[PDB]
């Protein structure tokens, strides 16, 4: 096997960039103005990493000066139907940056990380091809436990337990002690358990484990956003989760998709299977999916999968600008429709694990719920 | 949409309970918190003294004596962090010495909950509200605004904290938990520096230690209770016992028996009461099993070995604990039971004229049905088996107070003498006893009178005997007679005579003739003798008034139809009414003119199809008793106000005032005479049907005249139960399947509606959890069915993947299982939907048609984002909700055979209950004990939030229904609660909402609020915090009636009252608020 | 080693300028200097203001050379280690991103070609295979020409002689910018070297 921390550090971008420790979060419900870079179209999730390559001096200006102050710019969710009425989005904060003029056009490569969700109020258009967006921060809306309302005061003293050994009787125990006072309400322990952040996160962990070898956030907010970015879903569904204001509802709806969406199809010709859930695994620490930039500055949320069907390969394996040090890429396209689905990755050393695997772009895919037995998914 | 919220049953459940000297230094009091209410009793070997209401959930309540104060003061801290210090004042005020809201801008509320403590020297109140901080209020004489300061805690997870006794500076002892384990520590609280100083001692305690007990100052020190171990600490003395007798469960409440601290009471989580003893200084500990009580939330030792058990899950108690333990068993015995409806976990409204409410109340051994009927109760002092009474009269064998009861049967009469409480048959000399008596009584000129069918009979009192008789001039039968102190008017069918009463003579006067055969008469005076007459004729079916001697009465109001049975002139408040009651059960009630003659301001109301009889009686003013299938008392406050009487039918009555039964009543039906005193006025009467297991749902099958109840019980592993339950003691019982650490076993009960016997217990499948229950007809099938929704629950499988919809039917004495459907998930709810069955299975809604092959055939299927936990309907609409407070409006489209989402509002907060108010409005209970309302009115697929209100209770159920007979306000929803409060919600016109909103504000200036908490702070929607809206607190409006006349005028001072507009008076409001009180 | 020579300022016996892009360079270390295969020993290494005896990549050397060729050496030659020395000749293939152009560049387009120190006029003799930017996807057909904002692979003759390396094989000496009317009109990694 191979070093899973390598792909998330985007070493293919260049050796060292100036790094920025942290620190800027804007307090909730505020009204901010943030620049939005043009041509970047991606629905960006808190905690997700975003690599960029900027070519136009418009963009290259906007950033060079952005570094001095805030370092954060604005990324927009568009339903394609919007045609510019962008209505929600996400702050991304630059944590790494490099400005090369070697080739002899000036090129700016950056690594940003999604920070906050906002609502669009207005969009004003600096005639420099850049937007500056009037933007109200959305608070992550946090709920106490389901029991904190109905809890007998005498049993408060029992609500903290000794912490879990690092094995599932513990969860039966957990359920029995935490949701004891269900008897005062009109539902069972096992229901209140289906809205328990701690439980849901654990149920999600087990699926993520299948991806293998896992640690990660303890806060449900972060966890829910981390698995949100792992989910290969479609830009219209991705805006839905993002719009969702509870961690609990995020985790729940997220478990739904992971069970309900076994197959992954050619998005263009629709009724062709490329790959399955079975085949997804996390080459990157960050998930079975991350964002990667290519050399022409195009962004690819690519999904690492072990086999996959109904593709052609064109050309020969190349390590040029490869996102996965150790592997070469060959362009993959839909056997039927020719529409470019991703890449097949191939080892250059015979002592690496996965000798081959597919990396499939999310733009090229359509998650399906198998059958015509309730077959357009709605997140739950 | 604008709504009125009012309480119909105050919360019953006990939060907390304390003793000490509050009312008076010499008295010993018990102070009890029942959520928003505070009861004050004086102990004797409990006399209620004062009960009041916080604008608050009482969350801490302690008594304490500051230096140089004459009795104890009372600290309350509410769930909204409203502090106050309170004094009793002698007629009685509870006054607020000090108050302040001790909220902080930052601060995560602690997982272990709010914890209030007062040190023994009364230096400070110590508050633990948030993790990391310990708040201190100095008790300095000059701290009226309870200003306070925080001390940082390194330790973030504090389990429990107490001040210690016998320290040279105030000292806290607490248990906390971190990664290295659980530990007890102490701090010295430096009053001056406002910091902790390294405490006298510390110590890794038991893993699950959770209770701190501070021992008073002979031994001083602390006791620490866990699961297995009880441990004592002071400095570096240390005792640790681990007795088996507390192995089985968890000690959750405690209390000191004596000042010494020799003895402590300890309460189990499942109903054991223990005594802990400290042996002497401190050398050993022994715990001893007193027995079983209601599951205790809090305990107080009172005196003479009597103990108050405050319950939440069950009825609260008084228990006597003997040092004689019986071989009945261990040593505790019940003295009193105090009703607790708490957990109202589900309910339904039944029955046919004035509806009554049945609940699933309690939990584990405390599980019960509660039946709640609005009512005037009657305390019985005698019942006598005495069939056939057809009239009743009190009488006085001596000139003062009745001593004689006269009863009539068909063509027969008989006399009872009363000596104290012993009734004995006698003869009255002068009274014929072989005819039926129509009236008798004491009369004018030291005399007596019997009016039979035959004759009208004047009798003397000193040497009793018949001084004059009157019969018809043609020796005929009397049909109907009416007599007062001085006069008689007797009818003979068609025509009728007026008679007087002088000594030895009853001499005739007027001998008139009527349209048709007179059916009822009256002569009740309004000033010694009645110058007027009430009549009712057989065939013109009319209530006529006539002049005396003359008889040309006039104002002869021909009501419609059926013959009149009774008629009466009487006086409520001071207005004068005429009442005429029909043989169909109707009752017409007109205005009267004693001096004018006109009968007017007509209203009419029905009481029950069996013909009605009307009597006057005193209980200090005058009311009317109305006998029929449903007996009714009448008053009054300038409405006449019918009030059902808590009794099976009363055929006849009279007032009865004896040396044995003073200011009492005599009630006769077909087979019994009853003598009783009668409560004024109507309260909620609760009948309690113990099940000894947890009831979970209830619904009503009217044709089977019985209830279905889902319930569950706890067995321990082979599986075999911990006690006899409803479900183990049914007459007939079934099981879903044969036998081919605690467990939960679900049952459907069939409870009789009359006897509340458990007729049948069905047991569902092993692992099968019964979720939903419902009674209804389906398709075109005349049968009514019980229908259960289940879900198959395994611990390994976190989401339910299979469940049943089962159709039962109860005919004869047998429960048949008629039809099943397996379904690939949980059936969280069901609801009858236009003769189809609508069920929510996970996040699908499914509508089933009921075939003739007698099976459910899926018609349609709708998937939502939301799990469908709540379902309700009206007309074509479906209201769907989930735990998270997300709501969906759905519409059945008959021409498409299909469902359609109409509106939705996802607004993430814990939701406990929903209801439809009408096509356009939706009620909900939501986190931090709130109510809210959604409204319907493209972008018409958005629901608007038009109402919020901080209730103070956690609603488990809404249900349409009332508890006052049929019929200002519009519609009615009742709601049931964890604390055992029952409420009512109803709509107001925008006119009344505006008026009552003004009123609230004006009543706020006038009413004294207990902790000096502002009403609007209290009602303000809480989790976020916003002002309350679109709700009117009827609890507040109704208190208008309790303030003094000058305060009433204060409140109405500058108001435009609204009809046809002008300066509003106290009287305009008194009548408005009274109409308002009449909706429960 | 590899030092693209910027200029020769005959001084002393002789001397030469550059940035030193492959390897370390020891005082008196016999070398060669390309297309012409001229031997030469380092005499003098006046790196930066300072002299040092040996010096590693990055630095800015002037170097006194002794050889049969002592001016008559031009910029866009390079020094080379004699073992693995530098590839060269005058045709080559490369991947050439068109950044600025009004119309449609197309084979037998003439332009200037700045590779490292060298600056020789060049023709793209044919172009080869288009390539789409989103993918990597080489192209199916040949392309008759390449417009702006677009990538191709193409073969290139310098109307004299160069000293190339392939990108990957080397980078600083195989990235290069076509340039015309003093604008930058493409940029290109060199791939092969033809004959
Ligand atoms: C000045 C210049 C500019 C660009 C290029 N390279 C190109 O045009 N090169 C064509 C090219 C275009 C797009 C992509 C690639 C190569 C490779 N690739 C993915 C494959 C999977 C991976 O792991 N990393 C990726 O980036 C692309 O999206 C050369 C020069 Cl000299
Ligand atoms: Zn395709």
């Amino acid at each position: 096997n191979f070093d899973t921390s390598l792909p998330t550090s985007h070493t293919y971008l260049g050796a060292d960039m100036e790094e920025f420790h942290g620190r800027t979060l804007h307090d909730d419900d505020s009204c901010q103005v943030i620049p939005v870079l043009p041509q970047v179209m991606m629905i960006l999730i808190p905690g997700q990493t975003l690599p960029l390559q900027l070519f136009h001096p418009q963009e290259v200006s906007m950033v060079r000066n952005l570094i001095q102050k805030d370092r954060t710019f604005a990324v927009l969710a568009y339903s394609n139907v919007q045609e510019r009425e962008a209505q929600f989005g996400t702050t991304a904060e630059i944590y790494a940056y490099r400005e090369e003029q070697d080739f002899g056009i000036e090129i700016v490569k950056v690594k940003a990380i999604g920070r906050q969700r906002f609502k669009v109020l207005e969009l004003r258009t600096q005639s420099d091809g850049i937007q500056q967006a009037k933007v109200q921060i959305l608070p992550e809306c946090v709920l106490p436990s389901t029991m904190s309302a109905v809890q007998l005061e005498s049993l408060n003293k029992c609500q903290i337990f000794p912490s879990k050994p690092v094995s599932y009787k513990w969860w039966q125990k957990y359920q029995k002690r935490k949701f004891h006072c269900a008897n005062l309400t009109s539902w069972p322990r096992w229901l209140y358990s289906l809205y328990d952040a701690e439980t849901l996160m654990d149920r999600i962990k087990k699926q993520l484990r299948e991806w293998d070898e896992n640690s990660l956030p303890s806060n449900p907010i972060d966890f829910s956003y981390r698995v949100a970015a792992c989910l290969p879903i479609d830009d219209v569904l991705r805006i839905q989760l993002l719009k969702i204001g509870s961690a609990i509802q995020r985790l729940r709806c997220e478990l739904d998709i992971m069970n309900k969406c076994t197959s992954l199809c050619c998005k263009q010709c629709q009724e062709t299977e490329i790959t399955t859930k079975n085949e997804i695994f996390s080459l990157s620490l960050c998930g079975p999916m991350a964002a990667y930039v290519n050399p022409h500055g195009y962004v690819h949320e690519t999904l690492t999968v072990y086999k996959a069907c109904n593709l052609n390969l064109i050309g020969r394996p190349s390590t040029e600008h490869s996102w996965f040090p150790g592997y070469a890429w060959t362009v993959a396209q839909c056997k039927i429709c020719a529409s470019h689905i991703g890449w097949k990755f191939t080892a250059t050393k015979k002592d690496m694990s996965p000798q081959k695997f597919w990396g499939l772009t999310r733009s090229a895919l359509l998650p399906t719920i198998p059958d015509t037995e309730d077959e357009v998914i709605l997140c739950l | 949409s604008y709504n009125y919220v009012v309480t119909a049953q105050k919360p019953t459940a006990v939060n907390g309970c304390v003793t000490g000297h509050f009312t008076s230094a010499e008295d010993l009091n018990l102070l009890i918190a029942k959520n928003t209410r505070l009861e004050i009793y004086v102990v004797t070997a409990l006399r209620p003294v004062k009960e009041v209401g916080m604008y608050g959930k009482i969350a801490v309540m302690e008594l304490f004596r500051p230096k140089g104060e004459s009795k104890d003061l009372l600290f309350i801290l509410t769930a909204k962090y409203n502090a106050c210090i309170l004094e009793y004042k002698q007629s009685i005020d509870i006054i607020t010495r000090a108050h302040g809201n001790v909220q902080d801008r930052i601060g995560r509320p602690s997982e272990t909950g709010i914890i209030g403590i007062i040190d023994p020297e009364c230096r400070m109140i110590g508050l633990r509200l948030y993790d990391g901080l310990f708040k201190v209020i100095p008790l300095d004489r000059d701290n009226k605004e309870l200003k306070a300061f925080n001390i940082r805690l390194e330790e973030l997870h504090v389990i429990d904290v107490k001040f210690l006794y016998g320290c040279q500076a105030p000292t806290i002892c607490f248990v906390y938990q971190d990664p290295q384990g659980r530990h007890v520590k102490t701090y010295e609280v430096s009053l001056r520096e406002k910091e902790f100083n390294k405490g006298p001692w510390k110590q890794n305690v038991e893993a699950e230690a959770s209770m701190v007990i501070a021992v008073p100052e002979p031994f001083g020190g602390a006791i620490i209770i866990g699961q297995e171990s009880i441990t004592y600490h002071n400095g570096d003395k240390y005792l640790a016992i681990a007795p088996p007798i507390i192995k089985q469960s968890t000690i959750v409440c405690h209390n000191r028996v004596d000042p010494n601290g020799s003895r402590y009471l300890l309460g189990d989580m499942e109903g054991r009461l223990f005594m802990l003893l400290l042996e002497k200084t401190l050398k050993d500990l022994r715990v001893e099993l007193l027995g079983e009580t209601s599951i205790a939330e809090c305990l107080t030792y009172l005196d003479n070995g009597v103990v108050f058990v405050g319950s939440r899950l069950g009825d609260s108690q008084l228990v006597k604990l003997n040092v004689d333990s019986n071989e009945q068993g261990s040593y505790v015995v019940a003295m009193e039971t105090f009703t607790n409806l708490g957990p109202i976990v589900d309910m339904c409204v039944v029955d046919q004229g004035q509806g009554q409410l049945v609940t699933c109340s309690g939990a584990f051994k405390e599980g019960s049905l509660r039946i709640i009927r609005n009512g005037i109760g009657i305390h019985e002092h005698a019942s006598i088996d005495l069939p056939g009474i057809k009239g009743l009269w009190p009488l006085r064998s001596d000139p003062e107070t009745d001593d004689t009861l006269v009863l009539s049967f068909v063509g027969q009469t008989r006399v009872l003498m009363l000596n104290g409480e012993e009734v004995e048959e006698t003869e009255l000399m002068g009274f014929v006893d072989d005819q039926q008596t129509f009236f008798c009584g004491n009369v004018a000129h030291q005399q007596l009178i019997q009016i039979t069918s035959a004759s009208v009979r004047l009798v003397s009192q000193e040497p009793k005997a018949l001084v004059s008789e009157w019969k018809e001039p043609q020796a005929k039968n009397i049909s109907v007679a009416s007599c007062n102190s001085s006069q008689v008017v007797v009818a003979v069918g068609r025509a009728l005579y007026y008679l007087q009463i002088h000594p030895q003579e009853l001499r005739q006067i007027s001998h008139t003739e009527m349209e048709h055969e007179v059916a009822c008469l009256d002569i009740t005076p309004l000033n010694g003798l009645s110058p007027l007459c009430a009549i009712g004729l057989w065939t013109d079916i009319s209530a006529r008034i006539l002049k005396l001697p003359s008889f040309e009465l006039l104002h002869k109001e021909m009501l419609g139809g059926i013959i009149p049975r009774s008629i009466l002139m009487t006086t409520f408040e001071s207005s004068h009414y005429l009442l005429c009651a029909l043989g169909d059960g109707a009752l017409f009630y007109f205005g009267l003119n004693i001096e004018t003659g006109l009968l007017s301001d007509r209203k009419k109301v029905t009481l029950g199809t069996q013909p009605t009889v009307l009597r006057t009686f005193r209980s200090s003013t005058t009311n009317v008793f109305a006998c029929s299938d449903r007996p009714t008392v009448i008053y009054s406050n300038h409405k006449l106000v019918f009030s059902n009487v808590n009794l099976k039918e009363v055929n006849y009555m009279c007032p009865l005032n004896s040396d044995g039964y003073p200011d009492s009543l005599a009630l006769a039906n077909n087979s019994t005479l009853t003598i009783g005193t009668i409560d004024e006025i109507q309260k909620l009467h609760i009948r309690t049907v113990p099940l000894y297991e947890s009831p979970r749902k209830i619904c009503y099958q009217e044709v089977s005249q019985c209830f279905g109840v889902l319930s569950s019980r706890i067995e321990v592993q082979d599986t075999t139960a911990l006690r006899p339950s409803a479900s183990t003691q049914a007459l007939s019982s079934s099981v879903s399947s044969s036998k081919l650490e605690e467990v939960e076993v679900h049952n459907l009960l069939i409870i009789d509606q009359h006897t509340f016997e458990v007729l049948h217990a069905h047991q569902f499948l092993q692992n099968e959890y019964a979720l939903s229950l419902v009674s209804c007809k389906l398709g075109k099938d005349p049968n009514t069915y019980f229908i259960v929704g289940t879900a198959m629950v395994y611990p390994e499988e976190a989401e339910p993947k299979q469940g049943r919809i089962v159709v039962f039917q109860y005919s004869d004495g047998k429960l048949q299982t008629v039809a099943e459907k397996e379904v690939k998930g949980a059936v969280y709810s069901m609801v009858e939907f236009n003769g189809k069955l609508l069920a929510s299975i996970n996040s699908t809604v499914r509508l089933y048609e009921w075939t003739t092959e007698k099976e459910l055939r899926t018609e349609c299927n709708h998937y939502n984002n939301i799990m469908a936990l709540y379902l309700k309907t009206k007309g074509d609409f479906i209201l769907v909700g989930d735990l998270m407070r997300s709501v969906l409006l759905l519409a059945y489209k008959p021409m498409e055979g299909n469902f359609e989402e109409i509106a939705r509002d996802f607004n993430p907060n814990w939701m406990s209950a929903v209801e439809i108010l009408d096509d356009d409005n939706f009620l909900g209970a939501e986190n931090a004990f709130n109510l809210f309302v959604c409204q319907k009115d493209e972008e018409r697929q958005h629901l608007q939030e038009v109402g919020l209100f901080h209730l103070g209770e956690f609603v488990n159920v809404f249900c349409h229904g009332s508890l006052v007979m049929q019929n200002p306000t519009q519609g009615s929803v009742l709601f049931g609660t964890v604390n055992g409060m029952i409420g009512l919600v109803t709509s107001l016109s925008e006119s009344w909402y505006n008026l009552l909103l003004d009123m609230q504000n004006r009543l706020n200036k006038v009413i004294k609020s207990v902790g000096k908490i502002e009403h609007s702070f209290w009602r303000s929607f809480h989790t976020k915090t916003e002002p309350a809206t679109g709700f009117i607190d009827g609890d507040l409006i109704e208190s208008f009636l309790d303030i003094s006349r000058p305060k009433m005028q204060e409140v109405v001072a500058n108001l435009q009252y609204d009809d046809g507009k002008r300066e509003a008076t106290a009287d305009d409001l008194i009548k408005v608020v009274e109409e308002l009180t009449r909706i429960h | 080693i590899r030092l693209p020579i910027v200029d020769k300022y005959k001084d002393m016996g002789t001397v030469v300028l550059g940035k030193l892009e492959s390897g370390s360079i020891c005082k008196g270390q016999q070398l060669v200097m390309m297309p012409n295969k001229h031997n030469v020993e380092v005499l003098g290494i006046l790196s930066d203001d300072v002299e040092t005896d040996t010096v590693a990549p990055g630095e800015n050397l002037k170097i006194r050379l002794k050889g049969i060729e002592e001016e008559e050496i031009l910029p866009g030659f390079i020094l080379c280690d004699p073992n693995n020395l530098c590839h060269s000749g005058r045709t080559f293939d490369a991947q050439i991103v068109i950044i600025e152009h009004k119309s449609i560049i197309c084979p037998g387009y003439n332009a200037v070609l700045h590779i490292h120190t060298c600056i020789e006029e060049v023709e793209i003799t044919a172009l080869i295979c288009l390539v789409d930017k989103k993918s990597g996807e080489k192209s199916k057909t040949r392309p008759r020409f390449v417009k702006q904002d677009q990538v191709c692979i193409a073969r290139l003759r310098t109307a004299g002689t160069i000293c190339l390396e392939t990108f990957k094989d080397f980078p600083q000496m195989g990235r290069f910018t076509l340039r015309d009317e003093g604008k930058t009109i493409a940029i290109g990694k060199v791939l092969k070297l033809v004959p």
